[PDB]
């Protein structure tokens, strides 16, 4: 709750939009990286690195491995006490 | 129904006793909150 | 003939032998140096003349050396004592400058050397600030001495340039508003150097003032600044080190009131009682005696601090210095509040005093218990004693 | 687990208990020297390096 | 009085997730009525995280800089900014935190753990170098394995 | 099995280990460290000569350890509050962990009295508490402030006694509420009474006394016969460490 | 002097008794205050009433601290030595015993000193003891302790330079030579007025008393009301009137209006009080205002009547504090709304309360009646209207006294049971003294 | 009975945080400027000791009335990007 649940959501959508292997209209506020968006592990790592670039954080390997959804990423950024 | 004295005097504190001992605070008033305020 | 100078040759020979003995002892890996400290105390006694003030300084420095443990610290304290002793005999600005600068360099180096733990950088920082602030005051002293030397053609300390030399002396006593170097020093530097800094140089400089100084000016605004700033600052600062720094500024304002109205007997009595209280304050391990320092620094009647304040008040009323006296009485009324805060902190509390584990069991109970008997000195203080 | 824990504890307690008086007094002198060496301004620190467990001079530092 | 439940410690347990300054999440258990700074001390956090409460008559209380989410902003205890306690908090913000301050910045002794804190996530905030006396200071770097809990006394002198 | 030699002890390995059946007089110390865990105590503490205080133990203020009592801080820390009394042959221990997940150290507040033959292990006792005789307070349990436990009572692990009440039984149940004067004065009275008794014992103690004269007479007789061995303990500790390092190096390669 | 050293050294031996012997500690501290009562009674036996004004003199060289006995000091010393064992019966710790023992040493030596610097040293050496007594941690009040200590320090700090001014002027602070030398009386008179108008509660420097006399324990309240206020009166009678009499004439309109407004405004404030201890605490200000105006009248036998009023107040108001202390000790409140019908539940305590209520309102067969009559004779002889102001306002004192008594004693019976043997014997010496001094005070 | 703390906890804590989001300066500048002011300009008060006492007392009250307190000092200029 360290930050709001709307601006972080649209920032997540904004950085999800510029991916060449993703669809710019299929992206939903509550989706999945594997079944819905069709991404393997390296694409997930690339998306998490883009989210880290936008919010100015550092997400370790286990925490980024637990993130499997847009809602999971939003909840992890919201729960982080060092967000920007 | 406490027993705070032996038959030959000798006050007993009754620390571990079940019955409530009569003592200095027995007649302390029950505080009304608005009066205290 | 050099036969009148054997004490100077003895000073130099003793330093030459003491350095060589300290070198030989350290080549054996001795981790304690009580033999070096005893030889240092013997050297202190052997170089001091037979005056009251000289022996007061000597006995004070002998007592102070029991809180210092390394060879270099003992050497720096001896070479600071040479400046402190010979400043009392200085009759010019040449020797005055050299003695003051030797003392400043020794204090700076000791502040750098003795810090430990997480407080090392804070002590080094405060030592650097003190050195920079001391350099420009030393420059002011040299500049106005050169002005006086050009005007008079001699080494007499007369004329308008003595006002700036007086300001140099007021800086060395931590007189407000030039007080913040001491406030910076109190917050970081360890307790043994704080004990050294509050006793010996004030005695040395006030004895020089009593012995060889006249000025045609006043110090009243600095009395007002010191008393009001020290009292209000000690009322407002929650850290105990800052409390004692500001209360020291208040006490030096009272000593300046004693200087300003002449009558140096009250000055010497209050300074002696203050020095004994300082010797008790910085060597305390039982915190109940912290309340005795509080009641004897608040001027409360039966203890000796009352007598030290009250002859200053008596002589000020004798020569009718009414406004400065009224300000002193107001600041005395204010000082009681934070000395009561001290009493609340350390007397109305459960007692805990940790035992020693690595030997040296409560090693300065002799001095602290001896200095607590400032409740028995008032019988001698009421008489015409200090004159 | 409780049985193994008390085996490990009885080892340490037997180690402390079965020391002689002379060893205990030597250890108290060593504790005293170590606390004297904990001062970083100690004048021997610039020449000698001391063994941690016995407070003896191990080597010359410089 | 009847067959009602015996009191257990689990009824009074409060769990707080704490993120230290390295980003490592920690599970911190406390009891109801205990302050947050005490639970942080008893968890085993290093002594560089803690500093004196800078009021008069309360420097024996250890305190820490914590970041509190907006949901739990109203469960920090109220301090009058005109009182002496308010000036104590102002001194702590002026001297210890300085430009590490955020809108979520509080102090951990002003948080009394209850059932409303159960599940709250906090983070430890950074602090500037400070000194109280020669035996209690902080040089500025959190490189020490010494716990605050292992100190036998908190010394104001 | 675990060896009884420690080469990483703070003061080094033990040069000479004495078997207990070869001891001709009792050498039990009352306050002693366990490797790097040293007890902490004040100047006015009373430790009885047959009481044992070992390991990581913190004692504060006017606390007292009476005859035959054990405070063993080897698995965790133990803290004894200001003017808290441990009476005759009571045991205070501590586990490495507790089921509640909290700190497992045994923490005893100020003005707490613990009656004879009671056992405290990894529990929390708040200030002003009377623990009765033959009572056990188990691992992770909490006794709240201004409360009384009746004699011969069991407090099971991770259980709680509420503040301001008297509890007793096996398992402990509610007996009655303490009166306001009992919470105000009586608990402090019991703690102060036992502190006064400890002060009476402390005034009459001649430490170290004169029992060493006989042992010194025996050692003087050994020096007379030429059978007293002078051991350079510092040098033997140094040489044993060097041999241990050489033996460790001569097996990895 | 040798006797006084022996009594001090016997009293100070309470600290060396081991605390586990409870009976011995109680008996030793009680006997340590019983003995000075016998010694002061013997001093009254030794006094020659047809002899000199100052008797049993002793002077300790060049240390100030010179001592002597007159009638006012002797009566006040007798009252203090009565009051201190009753205080010993109301304490339970060695810290309390030692604080009251040190207070008794300081009060007894201050009452009979003949040196102004000695009076300054001896009196306000009790300041830190009063601070610790009033601001005790669980049940005191630090605000009250700060107020009483700061007001007393302010007054004493005004006096101290004027003390030293007359000392430099003539060469001594001995009152026998200060009264025979030429001194600047306006400055010293203002310093002495500054101390003694705080010690005696005179408006506007009177606000410390309602806080301190209520926040104190029962023993502290007995001491503060019955003893420590009268040090201002004996300050007036011993030091200020003999040494600065020109000032004492010239300040009479100002002291007169201060006394009149203190009497009227403090009586008006006492009517709106809702705390029993605050009711008892305010009533002392009006009595001390009558004392001060009777001292300053200097008219018929002013020292006699004013000393007799000081003794009558010092007997009657500690007993009212004792009864309020019993109610607070066994009911845990001092609030009027919690008490009703105390006649049915404490008949002996209510009878004692009624008798001391009548005594405090200066009804006959109590020493306050004789005291107020003679004080108004002394006031009347300067002018009739200054007596009329006190005469017509007697309905205002009786209003608060009877209103407090009628509210707490009659009505529905609720409250604690009647007094014990110990409480009755704390009250009893004051009652016997009142009956004697109100029926046959003189022979 | 205990009195209620006046206000709101969020608003009070924002008041407590205000004007302290800034790195504190070292004290060397204040100390050096104080020493320069005293060593350069305190000789201007030498003749002031002989002035009439009404002037000196009114001047002391004026200095007290215009004094700004160093502790808890803050300026709006610390957080603006232009004059
Ligand atoms: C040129 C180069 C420029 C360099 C400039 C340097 C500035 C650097 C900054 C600095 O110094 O830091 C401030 C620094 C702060 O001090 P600190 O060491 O940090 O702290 C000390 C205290 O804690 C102070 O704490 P604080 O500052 O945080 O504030 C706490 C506050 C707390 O205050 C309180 O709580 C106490 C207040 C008490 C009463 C409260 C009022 C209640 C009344 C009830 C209401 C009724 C209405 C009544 C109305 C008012 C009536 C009273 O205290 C005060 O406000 C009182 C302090 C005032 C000191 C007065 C002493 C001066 C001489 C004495 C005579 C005058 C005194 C007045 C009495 C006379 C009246 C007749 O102040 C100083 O060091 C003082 C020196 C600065 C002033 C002069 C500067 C020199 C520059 C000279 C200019 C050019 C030359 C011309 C003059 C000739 C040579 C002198
Ligand atoms: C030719 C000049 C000869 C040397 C004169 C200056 C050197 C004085 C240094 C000294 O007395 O060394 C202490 C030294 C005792 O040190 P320690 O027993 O090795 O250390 C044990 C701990 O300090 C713990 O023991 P402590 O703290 O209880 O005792 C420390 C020491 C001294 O403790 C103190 O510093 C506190 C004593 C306060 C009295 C100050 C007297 C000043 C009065 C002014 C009157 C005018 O105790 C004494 O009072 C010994 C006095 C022996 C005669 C002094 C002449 O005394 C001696 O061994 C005798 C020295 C006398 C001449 C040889
Ligand atoms: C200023 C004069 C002093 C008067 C003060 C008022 C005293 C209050 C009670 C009035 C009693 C009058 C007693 C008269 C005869 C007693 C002896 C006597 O003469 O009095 C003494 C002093 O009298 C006293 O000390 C009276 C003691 C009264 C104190 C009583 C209160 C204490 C008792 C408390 C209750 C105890 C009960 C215990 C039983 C259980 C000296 O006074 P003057 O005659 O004025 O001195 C003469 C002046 N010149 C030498 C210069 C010629
Ligand atoms: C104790 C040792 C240090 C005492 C130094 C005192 C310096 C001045 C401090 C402020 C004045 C306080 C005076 C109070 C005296 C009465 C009193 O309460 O005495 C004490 C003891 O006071 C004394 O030292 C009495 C002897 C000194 C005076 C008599 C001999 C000289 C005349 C009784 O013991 P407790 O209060 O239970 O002691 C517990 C301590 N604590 C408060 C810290 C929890
Ligand atoms: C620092 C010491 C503590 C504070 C100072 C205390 C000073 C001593 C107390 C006052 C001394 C004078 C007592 C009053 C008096 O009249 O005394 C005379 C009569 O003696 C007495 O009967 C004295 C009675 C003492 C007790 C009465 C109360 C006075 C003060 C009490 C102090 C002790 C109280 C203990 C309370 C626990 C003097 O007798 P003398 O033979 O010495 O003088 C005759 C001649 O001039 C030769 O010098
Ligand atoms: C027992 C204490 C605890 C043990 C620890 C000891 C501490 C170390 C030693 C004490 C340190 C404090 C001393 C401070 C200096 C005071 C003495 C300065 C000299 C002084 O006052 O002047 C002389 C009076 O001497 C006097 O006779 C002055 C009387 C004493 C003053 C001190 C009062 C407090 C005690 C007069 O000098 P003169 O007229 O002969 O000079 C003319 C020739 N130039
Ligand atoms: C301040 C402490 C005292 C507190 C109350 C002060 C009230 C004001 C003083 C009233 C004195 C009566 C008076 O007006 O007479 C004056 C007598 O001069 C004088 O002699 C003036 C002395 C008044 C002050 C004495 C108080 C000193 C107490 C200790 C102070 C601390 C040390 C000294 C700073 C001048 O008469 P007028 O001008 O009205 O006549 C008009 C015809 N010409
Ligand atoms: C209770 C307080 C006890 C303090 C003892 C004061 C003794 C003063 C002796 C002064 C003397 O005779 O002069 C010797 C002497 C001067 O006489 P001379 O021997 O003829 O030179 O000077 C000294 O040695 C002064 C000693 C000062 C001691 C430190 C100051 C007080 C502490
Ligand atoms: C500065 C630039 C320098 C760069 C130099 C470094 C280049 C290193 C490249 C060489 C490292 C490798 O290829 S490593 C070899 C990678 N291939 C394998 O391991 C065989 C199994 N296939 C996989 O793992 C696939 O990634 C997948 C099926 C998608 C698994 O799906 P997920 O992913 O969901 O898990």
């Amino acid at each position: 709750g360290f930050l709001d649940k709307d601006s972080v959501t649209e920032r997540v959508l904004h950085v999800t939009k510029h991916f060449e292997k993703i669809d710019a209209s299929k992206v939903s506020p509550a989706a999945s990286f594997e079944k819905d968006l069709g991404l393997d592990s390296l694409d997930v790592v690339e998306l998490v690195m883009a989210l880290e670039e936008e919010f100015g954080l550092e997400i370790p390997d286990a925490e980024a491995d637990k993130i499997a959804s847009v809602g999971d990423a939003i909840n992890y950024i919201c729960s982080n006490p060092m967000a920007k | 129904e406490a027993k705070q004295f032996t038959p030959d005097g000798k006050y007993m504190p009754g620390i571990f006793s079940k019955a409530k001992p009569l003592d200095r605070s027995t007649q302390w008033v029950h505080k009304n909150p608005y009066i205290e305020a | 003939a050099a036969a009148a100078a054997m004490i100077e040759l003895d000073l130099c020979f003793g330093l030459l032998l003491l350095i060589l003995f300290g070198l030989l002892s350290l080549r054996n890996g001795h981790v304690s140096l009580a033999h070096i400290r005893f030889i240092c105390q013997c050297w202190l006694v052997m170089i001091t003349p037979l005056e009251v003030q000289d022996f007061a300084l000597c006995i004070l420095t002998v007592v102070l050396l029991q809180s210092f443990h390394s060879f270099e610290a003992l050497l720096f304290l001896l070479l600071a004592y040479i400046g402190q002793l010979y400043m009392m005999h200085s009759c010019n600005l040449v020797s005055f400058y050299v003695c003051l600068e030797a003392q400043t360099l020794c204090v700076v180096v000791l502040c750098g050397l003795l810090a430990r733990g997480a407080s090392t950088s804070f002590s080094v920082e405060a030592a650097l600030k003190f050195l920079l602030l001391s350099a420009m005051v030393s420059g002011m002293a040299l500049f106005w001495f050169s002005a006086m030397y050009q005007r008079t053609g001699s080494l007499d300390m007369v004329g308008q340039e003595t006002f700036w030399i007086l300001l140099v002396m007021l800086f060395k006593l931590g007189v407000a508003p030039m007080h913040m170097w001491s406030v910076d020093l109190y917050g970081s530097i360890p307790k043994s150097l704080l004990l050294y800094l509050s006793t010996a140089p004030k005695l040395s400089l006030f004895t020089f003032w009593a012995s060889s100084w006249h000025h045609d000016f006043s110090v009243g605004v600095f009395i007002l600044f010191s008393m009001f700033i020290g009292s209000i600052g000690a009322y407002g600062q929650p850290a105990l080190r800052s409390l004692f720094a500001y209360s020291t500024i208040n006490e030096i304002g009272l000593l300046l009131l004693a200087v300003e109205t002449a009558g140096f007997h009250t000055l010497y009595q209050h300074l002696g009682i203050y020095i004994i209280t300082q010797l008790l304050l910085w060597n305390l391990t039982d915190k109940r005696l912290f309340a005795l320092c509080a009641v004897s620094l608040a001027g409360l009647p039966p203890f000796a601090g009352f007598f030290g304040k009250a002859w200053i008040f008596w002589h000020a009323m004798s020569v009718q210095a009414f406004s400065l006296l009224a300000a002193a009485l107001f600041c005395t009324l204010l000082s009681l509040v934070y000395y009561l805060r001290v009493i609340r902190l350390f007397w109305t509390a459960p007692v805990h005093t940790a035992a020693s584990f690595t030997g040296a069991p409560n090693q300065t109970t002799l001095t602290s218990a001896c200095a607590v008997a400032l409740a028995f000195a008032p019988v001698m203080l009421v008489k015409p004693f200090v004159i | 687990k409780s049985a193994s824990c008390y085996a490990e504890l009885s080892a340490i307690h037997k180690f402390e208990q079965s020391k002689t008086f002379e060893e205990q007094y030597t250890e108290s002198c060593i504790i005293k020297d170590r606390a004297a060496l904990a001062d970083p301004s100690n004048s021997v620190h610039q020449m000698w390096e001391y063994d941690s467990q016995t407070a003896l001079v191990a080597r010359a530092k410089r | 009085h009847g067959p009602a439940q015996t009191p257990t410690v689990f009824d009074k347990l409060v769990e707080v997730t704490v993120v230290d300054m390295n980003g490592i999440r920690h599970r911190v258990r406390g009891l109801q009525g205990q302050s947050l700074a005490q639970a942080l001390v008893e968890y085993g956090f290093p002594d560089t995280y803690f500093f004196p409460n800078m009021g008069f008559y309360t420097q024996h209380i250890v305190d820490a800089h914590v970041f509190v989410p907006k949901e739990f902003w109203g469960k920090v205890q109220n301090v009058d900014p005109e009182s002496d306690d308010g000036l104590a908090v102002k001194r702590m913000f002026r001297d210890i935190v300085q430009d590490y301050q955020r809108d979520t910045s509080f102090f951990a002794s002003y948080i009394t753990l209850g059932a409303e804190h159960n599940g709250m996530t906090v983070g430890i905030g950074p602090i500037k170098p400070w000194i109280l006396h020669s035996e209690w200071a902080f040089a500025g770097v959190h490189d020490s394995r010494n716990k605050q809990f292992d100190k036998p006394t908190v010394e104001i002198w | 099995g675990v060896s009884s030699q420690f080469f990483d002890a703070p003061n080094g390995p033990s040069v000479k280990q004495v078997l207990i059946e070869d001891e001709w007089y009792n050498r039990q110390r009352s306050i002693f460290p366990l490797l790097d865990k040293e007890p902490y105590y004040p100047v006015d503490v009373f430790v009885a000569p047959n009481a044992v205080v070992c390991g990581d133990v913190d004692i504060y203020g006017g606390a007292s350890v009476f005859f035959g009592a054990v405070l063993r801080g080897d698995l965790n820390k133990i803290r004894l509050g200001n003017r808290s009394a441990i009476l005759d042959r009571a045991v205070v221990h501590a586990a490495r962990a507790v089921p509640t997940g909290l700190n497992a150290a045994t923490l005893i507040g100020e003005k707490v009295t613990v009656e004879p033959y009671a056992v405290l292990r990894s529990c929390r006792v708040e200030p002003k508490v009377i623990i009765g005789a033959r009572s056990v307070v188990c691992e992770g349990a909490v006794v709240e402030s201004e409360s009384i436990l009746a004699p011969n009572s069991v407090v099971p692990p991770a259980r709680r006694i509420p503040s301001g009440e008297l509890w007793g039984g096996s398992p402990a149940k509610f007996i009655r509420k303490l009166t306001d004067h009992e919470r105000d004065r009586v608990l402090d009275d019991v703690s102060t009474h036992y502190h006064n008794l400890a002060t009476m014992f402390r005034r009459e103690a001649l430490e170290p006394g004169t029992a060493w004269r006989d042992v010194e007479a025996w050692r003087q007789k050994l020096v007379d016969q030429g059978e007293y061995e002078w051991i350079n303990f510092r040098e033997q500790k140094y040489l044993m460490r060097l041999q241990h390092e050489a033996e460790a190096l001569e097996k990895l390669t | 002097m040798f006797i006084s050293v022996l009594l001090i050294l016997f009293a100070l031996c309470v600290t060396l008794i081991p605390e586990a012997h409870y009976h011995m500690v109680r008996v030793w501290s009680f006997v340590a205050t019983i003995i000075p009562m016998w010694v002061v009674t013997w001093m009254w036996w030794n006094f020659d009433a047809s002899g000199h004004g100052l008797q049993m003199l002793v002077i300790l060289g060049r240390s100030h601290l010179a001592f002597g006995i007159d009638g006012v000091a002797l009566s006040l010393m007798l009252l203090t030595t009565v009051l201190f064992p009753i205080c010993m019966m109301l304490l339970r710790t060695v810290a309390g015993f030692m604080t009251f023992i040190l207070l008794e040493v300081l009060v007894l030596s201050a009452l009979c000193v003949l040196d102004l610097l000695g009076f300054y040293i001896l009196f306000e050496a009790s300041l830190i003891l009063l601070f610790l007594l009033i601001g005790r941690a669980p049940y005191g009040s630090l605000e009250a302790a700060y107020k009483i200590v700061l007001y007393t320090m302010a007054g004493s700090l005004v006096l101290l330079p004027t003390l030293f001014m007359i000392y430099s002027e003539c060469g001594t602070t001995n009152v026998l030579y200060m009264t025979c030398a030429y001194n600047h009386q306006t400055v010293l008179g203002w310093g002495l007025l500054a101390v003694l108008a705080v010690k005696i509660p005179l408006m506007p420097v009177h606000l410390w008393l309602p806080e301190a006399h209520v926040a104190a324990p029962t023993a502290g309240s007995v001491l503060l009301a019955g003893v420590l206020l009268k040090l201002g009166g004996i300050g007036f009678l011993r030091f200020m009137l003999p040494v600065v009499p020109e000032f004492c004439v010239s300040v009479f309109p100002l002291v007169s209006t201060l006394c009149l407004v203190s009497f009227l405004f403090s009586t008006l404030s006492t009517l709106r009080q809702i705390d029993l201890k605050k009711i008892v605490a305010y009533s002392s200000i009006a009595h001390m205002s009558m004392v001060t105006l009777a001292i300053f009248s200097q008219s018929e036998f002013s020292a006699y009547s004013s000393s007799f009023l000081m003794i009558a107040h010092g007997l009657i108001s500690p007993a009212l504090f004792l009864i309020v202390g019993i109610l607070y000790d066994r009911a845990h409140t001092k609030f009027i709304l919690y008490f009703s019908g105390l006649g049915a539940s404490m008949p002996i305590g209510s009878t004692l309360f009624f008798l001391f209520t009548l005594g405090n309102l200066a009804f006959p067969l109590f020493p306050n009646f004789i005291a107020e009559v003679l004080c108004m004779v002394s006031i009347f002889a300067v002018h009739e209207l200054l007596a009329y102001v006190f005469c017509v306002c007697q309905v205002l004192g009786a209003a608060y006294g009877f209103w407090a008594f009628n509210r707490v004693v009659h009505g529905l019976p609720r409250g604690p049971a009647d007094v014990t043997r110990t409480e009755f014997h704390t009250v009893l010496p004051l009652l016997i003294g009142a009956v004697w001094l109100g029926i046959k005070p003189m022979a | 009975y205990k009195p209620e703390v006046p206000g709101n906890t969020v608003d009070n804590w924002t008041e407590l945080r205000a004007s302290w989001n800034k790195e504190r300066a070292s004290s060397l500048g204040t100390n050096y400027y104080l020493n320069v002011a005293v060593m350069g300009f305190a000789y201007w008060l030498n003749e002031a000791y002989y002035f009439p006492p009404r002037t000196l007392y009114v001047g002391a009250l004026v200095f007290f009335a215009l004094y700004v307190r160093k502790a808890y000092f803050s300026t709006p200029y610390a957080f603006k990007h232009e004059y």
